[PDB]
């Protein structure tokens, strides 16, 4: 996809 | 020209009005082409620009999947990022994001970014390298630890390196008759005596893209700097751009002042002066 | 921990008497995101005003556009109504042709 997999702070 | 593709995604908390809105918007350069709001009737990856709209079905789904998960991410981090602060639950908080790569002409990778501000302040950024991470604070540095034991840094140069680039490369080719279009300023400078011993030149730049410009007014060829009054760029609701530059200045005296136009669009830059 | 918004008050095109246009309040620069916008016809609220999706300049500063049809004219006064946490009262920016 071309939205980026976010990570949790 | 260069270009970049930039998503800026914001969270808010909000204690007593449900869970924290999450909301991204995509760029590429000044132009915006997706949006995703949690607030949505129906939250979806969203169109926001016609040349993207040819992107089929698996697109939008896989994206709003993303866009889904990163909600609930942000919303994660939000409750974190309350606990580092030590802050109470009864107040509102901001998480905002900023990541993207920049590409030259050639379409090669010039950097990549992926940052984050905890109300209104810079907490976390992963660095040019794309490997290390700079922390603002303690707090911050409890994500960087986090961070670097799960490998995150691999993660994200991976996708800014590769992925970025590619969707990036790809949109400036779909959407080649506007994104690699640079527009002009239509430029003017109008006057306004202001009493019997002063007047306002204004410089006027109109319709202009990309929305990066430099508007400056000299006196006798020397830069006007702290007597100007810039105004922000602003747009006009047409994909472009306006601004203006003024100085005041002795009735009498206006044909040694000099507006100085510079942008993407013009063959060569412009120099401008009152034409009565 | 806050920063109080920038506005400006302007048209789309060129302002001509009598020739339909659109009509601008950008609003810039603040923080936090929470913010309220009218548009005012004569004083008075116009209704179904439109807005930018929420975003964000480099210093994490928001920004806002909100916009509407109008039909300058000699007589109509135009003005912007915004408020904001960092603000007492809300603040009005009357639409001024030449800025």
């Amino acid at each position: 996809a071309a939205a980026k997999k976010k990570y949790c702070l | 020209g260069s270009h970049s593709m930039r998503y800026f995604d914001t969270a808010m908390s909000r204690p007593g009005r449900g869970e924290p809105r999450f909301i991204s918007v995509g760029y590429v350069d000044d132009t915006q082409f997706v949006r995703f709001d949690s607030d949505a009737a129906s939250p979806r990856e969203e169109p926001r620009a016609p040349w993207i709209e040819q992107e089929g079905p698996e697109y939008w789904d896989r994206n709003t999947q993303i866009f889904k998960t990163n909600t609930q991410t942000d919303r994660c981090s939000l409750r974190n990022l309350r606990g580092y602060y030590n802050q109470s639950e009864a107040g509102s908080h901001t998480l905002q994001s900023m990541y993207g790569c920049d590409v030259g002409p050639d379409g090669r990778l010039l950097r990549g970014h992926n940052q984050y501000a905890y109300d209104g302040k810079d907490y976390i950024a992963l660095n040019e390298d794309l490997r290390s991470w700079t922390a603002a604070d303690t707090a911050a540095q409890i994500t960087q630890r986090k961070w670097e034991a799960a490998r995150v840094a691999e993660q994200d140069r991976a996708y800014l390196e590769g992925t970025c680039v590619e969707w990036l490369r790809r949109y400036l080719e779909n959407g080649k008759d506007t994104l690699e279009r640079a527009d002009p300023p239509k430029t003017h400078v109008t006057h306004h005596p202001i009493s019997d011993h002063e007047a306002t030149l204004r410089c006027w730049a109109l319709g202009f893209y990309p929305a990066e410009i430099t508007l400056t007014w000299q006196r006798d060829g020397e830069d006007q700097t702290q007597d100007t009054e810039l105004v922000e760029t602003r747009p006009a609701g047409d994909r472009t751009f306006q601004k203006w530059a003024a100085v005041v200045v002795p009735s009498g005296e206006e044909q040694r002042y000099t507006c100085h136009v510079q942008h993407e669009g013009l063959p060569k830059p412009l120099t401008l002066r009152w034409e009565p | 921990i806050q920063r109080t918004p920038k506005i400006q008050v302007y048209s789309r095109h060129p302002a001509e008497n009598g020739k339909s246009n659109f009509l601008n309040c950008y609003v810039s620069g603040f923080h936090p995101s929470d913010i309220e916008v009218d548009l005012l016809k004569n004083g008075e609220r116009i209704e179904k005003v439109e807005h930018s999706d929420l975003s964000f300049s480099k210093d994490w500063s928001f920004y806002l556009l909100y916009y509407t049809e109008f039909t300058p004219t000699e007589k109509d006064e135009y003005a912007c109504r915004v408020n904001h946490v960092t603000l007492s009262q809300p603040k009005i920016v009357k639409w001024d042709r030449d800025m």
